[PDB]
C-alpha cells in the first residue's frame, strides 16, 4: 500500500 | 468556472458508488456530501465518489 488508506465514509 | 482536481494516486474503488480513477487523471468536483468523500466526474462523464486525501486541488 502506496498510499495511505482511504478516510472513514461518513 | 469547473472546479477540477488531479488525481494522486490510483483508486481502483472500493464500493459500487466509488469513481475509480488513476494517477494524474483529472476529475471534476460536482458535490462534497463530506470533508474526505467528494462526488466527482471523470473525463468521460462518469460519476462516483473520490477520497479527497488521493487528489489535490486542480490550479
Ligand atoms: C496515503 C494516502 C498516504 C501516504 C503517506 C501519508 C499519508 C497517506
Amino acid at each position: 500500500e502506496v498510499p495511505g488508506p482511504v478516510p472513514p465514509r461518513r | 468556472s469547473a472546479e477540477y482536481v488531479r488525481a494522486l494516486f490510483d483508486f481502483n474503488g472500493n464500493d459500487e458508488e466509488d469513481l475509480p480513477f488513476k494517477k494524474g487523471d483529472i476529475l471534476r468536483i460536482r458535490d462534497k456530501p463530506e470533508e474526505q468523500w467528494w462526488n466527482a466526474e471523470d473525463s468521460e462523464g462518469k460519476r462516483g465518489m473520490i477520497p479527497v486525501p488521493y487528489v489535490e486541488k486542480y490550479h
